[PDB]
């Protein structure tokens, strides 16, 4: 069975979004009552599954990472909205599938990390746009650290899902908007940050594709923006 | 006016106390807080999150992903445990570095049930059976598969379910385990049968291990130590 | 068994000296700058508190500050003096911080102030949450860390001819805490 | 008598506190107050009064009536704004000296809606149309009339109504604007059409500008700075 | 007027070693700053047995704890030595006992 | 928003 | 698709509407309308392109 999800001009097929995890079990929604609260609401075409360029997981692949909204600082509309607008706030459904054959043992951890400050500093350095940033096992923040001198084994606190190949081959984190504010400048501040690390090292059979692809399908949800609308009076 | 007597204890600052203190910005209105998602209300609600156990702390393998997998292989079929593991959440380096352990570090007594997990993450076509055994405390970790099968133990079929979970139970005379040094039990994994596979698929699977607290777990008497 | 001792409060709520402000009596003789001492309230020095806070991403907390003052004469001389009195200024965020010993800022009405006379019940005040946003952050993934004001202390007795140094421990103790998005804790080591 | 304990905080004078103090003239009867008209109850009720904005702070024109009018002329019909104006009520010298600004000066965060006004005060027979545009913050003030017409903007006909009013809206991520340095938006005025006139009437009109707070405006965390 | 610090160290907690060992600062330890010449300081730790009652006798192998007191003056560079005694006056409250035993002769202690 | 701090 | 039963991948099929220009990069095409058809899940992506024309009868 395969569900075919649609968001206007975009469509994604999904085996079974049974293993969907909403971070902190909070579904993303708009700003509740708590016009005057300037909720410019363009939930039309900026809410379509976008697809980042796939990375090629290999034997010695350390890991990948993308900041959000950053990633979509170009995905057409949404990327636009993050300029004609000063303020905004979107949740996001991140949908990571990585099709592989039944002969590829391996396992990835997808970690959504609120305010993912990757340590070891210059805007561009920490914003790899749409191609994401990679880790290293010794610029590239240390993998088993996630920049921040932490022991990997604890990552699992952060909304996470494990793509153990000999089972599900997809994963879907659902991040809701999270921040110390109620709305904010979507451009200069990346609420989330998705890191994908290989837990079990990718291994396969003799003559088989030695580099399985993994795609990210980030769809901004219930997004909104500030206001330019002023007011007049007679 | 009203006659009073200041008893002993007056005018001493007692860090460990709390009394209504005069506020320095009584006019100042505080910024109302929002419904930020993911509010934590109790430290336990972190100990409750299964995290990875660094099974190998060999200087080499440590401080890199390598300290978390177990090289299930297909080399000479020895008869020792695949990975023994003492359940001293604090008295054992392996378990010490876990999240659970991190919260345990800030307490002296804690007493609950640890639940473990072993997610196999080898071929989809690979198959075998491993015996996971709970040696209860006081005793000695089992060294032969046989001894372990006599004890409590799951016979977890790789091929049928990619993950054996299993809550070890709570025990202690002193009905609060002390984090410091000396019992706690063990958990071993035995090759029950070799991990047989079809074609060129590698003979090198791996297994991940989790640990976390169950609802019965709790801690008491805080004790920070972190210094420099 | 009970969870009580590990609730957020029971955890965070704990008096912890976060610093020692040291000043010198305005000995008109040679006192250079020790005249007043000023400290920008930040957890970032006490590994202890710092660590517990970084266990989360966001948090709010009415901070209560106690004050313990301790003096002694610097010269074994027949050091005499009348019970001094210290001024404790709280400077709320985005307010000018004193520079001189006698900078106008001490007088400036905005700043809540404390006159603690030496040798008495330790002074105490409690600024409420003062984030401009909805919670102090502990991490950020954007560009141009939060404030909690400044403490400022200066002796007030003036022409004393006997140098009288004094330490002032500050014992900040988070109260009414609430946190968000737990994160793995940093190894004791890096600090 | 009643046993008591003086906790820390006793015998400290805390400017920021208030406690019933013993009165020095307890017998003395105070003069009853009258209903003097014009009692103010809240500082905002001054910020709410539209006052004049010194558009020109040129050493020459300043410190005299001249710092308040804009020489609408009929010289080479350039294409820049007639008078751009950044809405940093505090971060801009022009707006700083206003009454609104004066109250803002005594606070750190304030956050509301500014309403402006442009009372034209040229010939009764004069006539034209000016475009007033609100460039929202983050962006850049518009430099051509065209760009400004694309933005929000009133097309205010001199000839029909001697005054264009217009409430700029409240915005800020940090839901309290900081008075110090850096955004806030802008307000420009474009000659839309030249100001055409009948007979010898001079080709030198002028326009006055007002600013004030709306009901939504408010301030918090007082901070006096005035010294010497 | 000096001021003494009185640290209570609950059972199974590290006890200070240096004068300025980090332990004085360590948040766990309830503390007391008694300024000399004032109302005597006072605190009251509750029962802190890990078990259900302190024992007085044992018939097994590997006595209980009730923490540690620690005191240190805080005024630093004083050039005049000032020795100070601190009597502690412990006073059991809310007591309850079990299994009375014959009392030991005054002599052996 | 509230006016309180400026009464 | 009529490749191996074990083969697997994902192809993006995109409808560039008329007037415009056919997309030359995958990226541009993902911005447009487009199915992301998983080889491995369904052996065939179908998709009805829509009818359009000013001159409400297309000339051959």
């Amino acid at each position: 069975r395969v569900l075919q999800l649609t968001l206007g001009n975009s469509t994604i097929t999904t085996q079974e979004a049974a293993n969907s995890v909403v971070a902190y079990g909070r579904w993303p929604e708009y700003l509740r009552d708590s016009p005057v609260d300037q909720p410019t609401e363009p939930d039309v075409a900026a809410c379509r599954f976008y697809t980042l360029d796939t990375v090629s997981w290999t034997k010695e692949s350390r890991g990948w990472w993308w900041k959000l909204p950053d990633a979509l600082r170009d995905m057409g509309l949404f990327g636009q909205n993050m300029y004609y607008h000063y303020l905004g706030r979107s949740g996001y459904t991140v949908h990571v599938q990585c099709n592989a054959s039944k002969f590829h043992q391996g396992a990835l951890g997808v970690f959504a990390v609120p305010e993912m400050c990757l340590a070891g500093t210059s805007y561009q350095n920490a914003n790899p746009g749409e191609k994401g940033g990679t880790f290293t096992g010794t610029f590239c923040p240390v993998d088993y650290l996630l920049g921040n001198g932490t022991l990997l084994g604890n990552a699992f606190v952060f909304p996470h899902q494990i793509i153990n190949l000999r089972t599900n081959n997809c994963a879907t984190l659902v991040l809701p908007y999270v921040n110390s504010l109620s709305i904010d400048s979507m451009v200069k501040h990346n609420n989330w940050g998705i890191a994908i690390l290989p837990l079990a090292p990718l291994n396969f059979a003799s003559e088989s594709s030695p580099e399985i692809p993994i795609t990210l399908t980030i769809a901004p949800m219930c997004c909104e923006f500030n206001g330019l609308r002023n007011i007049t009076l007679p | 006016g009203l006659p009073v007597m200041n008893t002993p204890g007056s005018n001493q600052y007692l860090t460990a106390d709390n009394f209504q203190s005069p506020c320095a910005l009584p006019e100042f209105d505080v910024t109302p807080p929002i419904d930020i998602p993911g509010e934590v209300k109790n430290m336990m609600e972190l100990a409750e999150i299964d995290t990875m156990i660094p099974f190998d702390l060999s200087a080499t393998k440590k401080n890199t992903m390598e300290m978390y997998r177990v090289r299930l292989s297909d080399k000479p079929h020895t008869d020792d445990p695949i990975l023994c593991l003492s359940l001293s959440p604090a008295s054992d380096p392996r378990l010490s570095h876990t999240m659970l352990g991190e919260i345990l570090n800030y307490y002296t007594h804690w007493a609950g049930s640890l639940k473990f997990t072993f997610l196999f993450c080898g071929s989809m076509m690979a198959t075998g059976k491993l015996l996971v055994s709970y040696a209860p405390p006081g005793a000695d970790p089992p060294k032969k598969r046989k001894e372990a099968m006599l004890g409590t133990h799951v016979i977890w079929d790789i091929g049928l379910q990619s993950s054996c979970t299993m809550v070890v139970p709570w025990i202690s005379n002193t009905t609060y385990r002390q984090t410091i040094d000396t019992e706690g039990g063990y958990i071993s994994v035995f090759y029950q049968t070799r991990i047989v596979v079809p074609l060129s698929t590698p003979r090198e699977m791996d297994i991940l291990g989790f640990v976390s607290a169950c609802n019965d777990f709790s801690v008491r008497l805080l004790r920070d130590t972190t210094h420099i | 068994r009970s969870r009580s001792e590990s609730s957020i409060e029971s955890f965070f709520a704990r008096g912890a000296c976060v610093t020692i402000m040291t000043v010198d009596n305005p000995a008109s003789t040679t006192n250079k700058d020790k005249l007043f001492a000023v400290w920008k309230i930040t957890y970032k020095d006490t590994v202890q508190l710092r660590r517990k806070l970084e266990f989360f991403t966001y948090s709010r907390f009415d901070m209560e500050l106690t004050f313990v003052v301790t003096a002694n004469f610097t010269e074994t001389n027949n050091g005499h003096a009348l019970n001094q009195v210290y001024q404790i200024m709280y400077v709320p965020p985005g307010a000018p911080v004193p520079e001189k010993w006698d900078d106008y800022t001490w007088q400036t009405s905005s700043n809540p102030s404390i006159f603690y006379t030496y040798g008495t019940a330790p002074a105490r005040i409690s600024v409420p949450y003062v984030g401009i946003s909805n919670a102090y952050s502990h991490f950020y993934d954007g560009f141009s860390l939060n404030d909690f004001g400044i403490l400022a202390v200066r002796v007030v007795n003036d022409h004393n001819p006997t140098k009288v140094t004094s330490k002032i421990r500050v014992y900040l103790k988070p109260k009414h805490i609430r946190v968000w998005c737990p994160r793995p804790p940093r190894a004791v080591a890096y600090y």
